[PDB]
């Protein structure tokens, strides 16, 4: 058992380390100038925008209005958060033996809940590290954003700051992970009961995992599992903005990958 | 179904 606990905790970091390129350990260390080596631009404004555009998103350019240009970035980037994620959980041990429907399902219900979960480890209290981290952008100039989008963001800032006081690390983000994906409870599943056992067996790991690696939080486990419906708040407060540009805001087509995830919902 | 996943899925 607590040998392929360990086991099954150090196979996750190994394949997440393989598939998510940008890392906590990365971020973390440009965050708080160590690597003076990668030292990133400074979006503050329209202006510092403007020279910081020039670092896809193709001749598909038009100079737009600021809020179109952030839409694509944003786009282009979940695309690719899709599928290292999806790569990430074809690795989970017994993900590929269930039933294909399930684990379109727990992926349809999964990724945005770790794309958030992902973006607090590029965030603190002043802004996010963007552009593969070669960029930073204040949360006050994500605040002058018009329209709905000046304060989508507070209350991710806000749980970007609580979560990242938990100071987990990539070993425990990637269990972390493993858990929230192999989730019983998406709307929609056949095959309930194979997910349960297996994030059980996940939910251990992790329990060992943070006590191992944090002898001294005592109740971290606790906290941390706290966070993972935090996170299907933050998941229906993001549905329900893709909603309004539904509807308002002409101009912004979702992706088809993103189409077929934000469908029936 | 969902076509993109799918084919991520399957490889
Ligand atoms: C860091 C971001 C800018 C970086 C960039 O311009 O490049 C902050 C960015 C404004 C985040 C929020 C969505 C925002 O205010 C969006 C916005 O006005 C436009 C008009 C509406 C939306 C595009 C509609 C469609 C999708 C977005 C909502 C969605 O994208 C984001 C909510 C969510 O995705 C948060 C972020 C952005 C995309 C991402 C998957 C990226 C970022 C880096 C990385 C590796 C992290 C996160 O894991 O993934 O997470």
């Amino acid at each position: 058992e607590s040998a392929d606990l360990r086991a099954l905790a150090k196979h996750l970091y190994d394949s997440y380390i393989k598939s998510f390129p940008l890392t906590k350990a990365k971020a973390r260390a440009i965050l708080t100038g160590k690597t003076t080596d990668k030292s990133p631009f400074v979006i503050y404004d329209m202006n510092s925008l403007m020279m910081g555009e020039d670092k896809i998103t193709p001749l598909q350019e038009q100079s737009k209005e600021v809020a179109i240009r952030i839409f694509q970035g944003c786009q282009f980037r979940s695309v690719e958060a899709v599928q290292e994620i999806t790569e990430y959980a074809k690795s989970i041990p017994g993900f590929v033996n269930l039933d294909l429907n399930d684990q379109v399902t727990l992926l349809k219900y999964g990724v945005h809940e770790i794309i958030y979960t992902m973006l607090a480890s590029l965030m603190n209290k002043d802004g996010v590290l963007i552009s593969e981290g070669q960029g930073f952008m204040t949360r006050e100039f994500l605040k002058s954003l018009r329209k709905p989008f000046g304060d989508f963001m507070e209350p991710k800032f806000e749980f970007a700051v609580k979560f990242n006081a938990l100071e987990l690390d990539d070993s425990d983000l990637a269990i972390f992970i493993a858990v929230i994906i192999l989730s019983g409870d998406r709307p929609g599943l056949l095959n309930v009961k194979p997910i349960e056992d297996i994030q059980d067996n996940l939910l251990q790991a992790l329990e060992l995992q943070l006590k191992l690696n944090h002898p001294e939080s005592s109740q971290l486990f606790a906290k941390l599992l706290q966070k993972m419906t935090d996170l299907r708040q933050i998941v229906t407060e993001h549905v329900q903005l893709l909603q309004v540009i539904k509807k308002t805001e002409t101009d912004m087509s979702l992706h088809p990958l993103l189409q077929e995830i934000y469908k029936d919902l | 179904r969902h076509k993109i996943l799918h084919r991520l899925l399957q490889e």
